RNA sequence: CAAGGUAGAGCAUGGGCCGGUAUCCUUAAGGAGACGGACGAACUGCGAAUGUGCUUUUCUUCUAUGCAAGCGUAGUGGGCGAGUUCUGGUAAGCAGGACUGGCGAAGAGGAAUGAACCUGGCACUGUGCUAAGGAACCCAAUGUCUGGACAGAGACCGAAAGAGGUAGGUGAAUAAAAUU
């Protein structure tokens, strides 16, 4: 496609992705009640938790309120795979469990292996709610080699919170 | 270290490609995110398109060759913010790349005027021949007329204590 | 006597003005605002020089009066009476208060200490902000170095920072010198003492004609 | 889809027996009867059985009595009626 | 210290707008009201009977009862950390019909068609929900007509 | 979808400071003035951001180890402090309000020491990693590059006013190296 387009002096820019990934970088214990409620609705509870969220106008206004606590951005397929394979897990209602063939078949009548799960999650938009709400929040370690500056500054200022765009993969890869 | 990037972008509303114009901007920055930040800054001040109505279509890095590390002369036009106002000026440097030239200016102004790197703006970078040089500083080095000896001593070994009768420096 | 200037320097309180609500206020010390050749036509005194504020504070009516005398005496001796015009731009409308207390304190029938503490009128001041023009001069172009030195003497009478600066403007018009000449030639200006009115193609034609016969050229 | 699934789960869990409740009486004949119903509940979803088992655990005041005529008034045309409590005579 | 009369602190409120003094227009008197409509309170300072208390100015409620020249409207209010319903009497000169239900009523008109067809042909409605604005769309660009941008303005 | 009059901006009703060309009125003074500059917590012609309420799950997102009418009954009714703002006062570790988190009733690691500041909320053990803050020695971990700076200075530290030394920017000259 890129060849055909360049061969006729035109640029193509794909649609923005359907989901962002969010990581809780610093402690919320002194934030206001309005902030605490917003973190609850995104299922974030302890430091170094990571979670996936629908890209949508409501979500983008929720993120604006909490941007001083969280790093966020977009995630390509290679990193999504390493996350699910190395740190993924699930729940039925109050029972926490490992992702196995029996448990997929039970929950989603037509997904049978962990590779089909990752494929649907990335490529099918209309099933995102069901597919996302099956996974538990990911529990990560602090990054290997530490943070370079005062993490509470914005990424533009040289810290660690805010919008890392196409480059969140680098933070997550040090935290798996 | 500093790098050079060129960012391209368009306007959008409730529907796509609302203007047929494309806008471009060359910038020296450390990474792509600091590049994209600058593009947003200039659009909002020279036009009035805020981020929610913009989309970046491309970011590209610009790189030279210089396999033999040949040394060249450059002139740079800049401004910076102080406590009073904004101060414009021009200075000349030598180096193996445009980025090598630009990193030396940023270091200079931080040393001489006590300014953080984000308050300095580059307006123009130009490569020059020997007849073009304006100020005094680099001309002797450009005309190839310099030799000098070493002022700093250098340690011979990593050991902390050594015998009195050994050679200590260089 | 008076309290020292540090007591009333910064703009702590809201404006407070002589009115039906506030009575028994003393007169300000400065009363005279224009000096020199007041009615000289705008064209005759092209150079403009100002004292400009780099601070946000209150200036007492006592300080303004001392500066007037200082600036005027210099210009009068050096420029001559007919060659200059000085204007002091700021007016002391704000009222200061004092909560007066006795020396032989500790015990009295008078209500002592911080009981019923709201103060009575004490004096007046002008309130000033950054980049404001405090004193302004217009003169002949020969008198730059004289006008500079006149304004320097005011700079020691007020708290904070102030700078003497030269303007782009013609006189006490608001017009840059380049543009003024371009409107003067081509007949567009009407003199009104220290300033000018610009003729425009806006009204009825018989009025336009009647204006144009009055132009400066 | 999901919002319905969730609510239909809550409605069910609101009916079923809690299994961390027990009657306070030291009467061994009453405690026998509860044991039967408890073992039936863990092998069924039927709402009538769950309701009965929850009511055996409530206090004497919660098990308020009914008169014969009021049972008939509430029977609504059914043949068998069930009541966790004591049935008294109506003189009227 | 302050006082506590019925029209305390209403100097800004309860005053006419610039060039809008005088009595109300005919449309005010010819509007018909019904139980269950949503209505919006805005006091006209020139009319001295049937005025509500100034807490209710600019609030919207629901019509409970209709009389000759006045209406009873239901409101809710927090007092002592509990919710209380309040029944406010207002004259027809101080009210206007509320716009707050407008979009919902349009949506109901569309739903009312589908919900009938859903019995005949399908089994359940598609129901036409609103969705929040999604991600930024994709674009194909011709790449002539490039415009360059530069820090040419020195800003002395 | 409503309501609002603060910050900014303005001086069209009311209060109110200084100066005015032509022209006008008298005087042979003064006054008025087609206009400019300066202003109000109890001046307004215009008007934000943040905050408040209403409807819609027929609207995203979360939700049972969750909410909870009703009944019975406790303690409390001297508060204090930080950040952002306000009123009285020359001010105050002073007196008095508003909003969002604390100490009270909160330990642990860090600011040498400190109720409230930074990191961050505690059952009991074991192995790894990071925060804030550090890395000659006291004391677990330290080095490198480029400019400035000589004062028993600085790393900890006061004003209006200023010359001297040195490093750079911009604008004027002159030039038989440059200089002002």
């Amino acid at each position: 496609s890129e060849e055909r387009m360049q061969k006729e002096n035109k640029i193509y820019a794909p649609k923005d992705p359907h989901f962002y990934a969010v990581v809780l970088i610093k402690s919320p214990l002194r934030a206001s009640n309005k902030i605490k409620k917003t973190l609850e609705l995104f299922r974030l509870k302890h430091i170094n938790n990571c979670v996936l969220v629908k890209n949508n106008e409501s979500s983008r206004q929720m993120l604006q309120k909490i941007r001083n606590f969280v790093a966020y951005g977009e995630l390509k397929l290679k990193t999504l795979r390493e996350l699910i394979y190395k740190r993924g897990s699930c729940h039925i209602f109050s029972e926490k469990l490992n992702i196995t063939n029996e448990t997929l078949e039970d929950a989603f009548k037509n997904i049978r292996c962990i590779e089909e799960f990752i494929y649907e999650l990335y490529f099918n938009d209309e099933r995102f709610k069901e597919l996302n709400n099956f996974l538990n929040p990911f529990k990560l370690t602090p990054p290997k080699g530490g943070y370079k500056g005062r993490k509470a500054k914005d990424i533009i200022e040289g810290g660690a919170v805010g919008n890392h765009q196409d480059k969140i993969g680098e933070l997550i890869k040090k935290m798996i | 270290a500093i790098n050079e990037y060129k960012v391209y972008g368009i306007k959008i509303d409730d529907n796509g490609v609302v203007g047929d114009e494309v806008y471009a901007h060359i910038v020296f920055a450390t990474n792509e995110l600091l590049a994209k930040s600058s593009f947003n800054k200039i659009l909002k001040k020279q036009k009035k398109i805020k981020p929610k109505n913009t989309k970046v279509i491309k970011v590209e890095e610009i790189k030279e060759d210089n396999k033999d590390l040949d040394v060249k002369n450059y002139g740079i036009d800049y401004y910076y913010k102080s406590k009073r106002c904004d101060h414009k000026g021009y200075k000349e440097f030598r180096g193996v790349s445009r980025c090598h030239a630009v990193d030396k200016l940023l270091c200079d102004i931080g040393g001489r005027h006590s300014v953080k790197r984000n308050l300095i703006f580059i307006m123009k970078v130009k490569e020059l021949t020997v007849d073009e040089i304006k100020k005094d500083k680099i001309k002797i080095f450009a005309m190839e007329d310099v030799e000098y000896p070493a002022y700093r001593n250098v340690l011979r070994s990593n050991k902390l204590f050594v015998s009195e009768n050994e050679k200590l420096f260089n | 006597g008076r309290r020292p200037g540090r007591c009333y320097r910064y703009c702590k309180n809201k404006p407070y003005i002589k009115s039906r609500f506030c009575r028994g206020v003393p007169d300000p010390k400065i009363r005279i605002h224009d000096l020199g050749n007041k009615n000289a036509p705008c064209v005759d005194l092209p150079l403009n020089v100002n004292l400009i504020s780099y601070s946000k504070e209150q200036l007492s009516s006592e300080s303004l009066e001392s500066a007037r005398i200082a600036v005027n005496k210099y210009m009068m001796v050096n420029a001559g009476k007919d060659n200059y015009h000085v204007r002091i731009n700021v007016h002391p409308y704000h009222i200061l208060r004092i909560n007066k207390m006795l020396s032989c304190a500790g015990a009295d029938r008078l209500q002592t200490g911080m009981r019923l503490a709201y103060g009575k009128p004490y004096g007046t001041a002008a309130r000033v902000r950054f980049g404001q023009r405090i004193i302004s001069i217009r003169t002949k172009d020969s008198n730059l170095k004289m006008a500079m030195e006149a304004l320097r003497r005011a700079r020691y009478k007020f708290p904070g920072k102030y700078e003497v600066q030269k303007s782009n403007e013609y006189g006490f018009s608001g017009i840059e010198r380049s543009q003024f000449e371009e409107l003067k030639n081509n007949g567009k200006l009407i003199n009104m003492g220290d300033h000018v009115k610009i003729i425009k193609e806006k009204g009825t034609v018989e009025r336009y004609v009647k204006l144009c016969e009055n132009a400066i050229q | 889809m999901l919002k319905q699934k969730m609510f239909e789960h809550y409605k069910k869990k609101a009916i079923l027996f809690d299994e961390s409740r027990v009657p306070r009486t030291k009467n061994v004949f009453y405690q026998s009867l509860f044991s039967l119903y408890k073992k039936v509940c863990e092998n069924t979803e039927n709402e009538i059985v769950h309701k009965i088992t929850k009511r055996l655990t409530m206090s004497r005041t919660e098990r308020h009595p009914l008169k014969l005529s009021n049972i008939i008034e509430q029977a609504n045309g059914k043949e068998i009626v069930v009541f966790v409590g004591k049935v008294l005579d109506d003189d009227k | 210290v302050s006082s506590h009369g019925y029209r305390r602190q209403t100097r800004n409120l309860f005053s006419q707008a610039f060039r809008k003094h005088g009595m109300p227009n005919t449309s005010t008197y010819l509007t018909q009201y019904a139980v269950g409509e949503y209505v919006d309170i805005k006091v006209n300072p020139a009319i001295h009977k049937g005025m509500p208390h100034k807490y209710y100015h600019g609030r919207t409620g629901i019509i409970k009862e209709v009389n000759r020249g006045s209406v009873i409207v239901l409101f809710n209010r927090i007092l002592a950390n509990k919710t209380v319903e309040r029944k406010v009497i207002v004259g027809i000169e101080h009210i206007r019909k509320s716009k707050c239900q407008d979009e919902y009523l349009k949506r109901l008109e569309i739903n009312k068609k589908i919900i009938e067809e859903a019995e005949k042909k399908g089994e359940v409605p598609v129901l036409f929900k609103r969705q929040p604005k999604g991600p930024k769309p994709a674009v194909e660009m011709l790449m002539n007509n490039i415009i360059e941008l530069s820090y040419d303005k020195v800003e002395s």
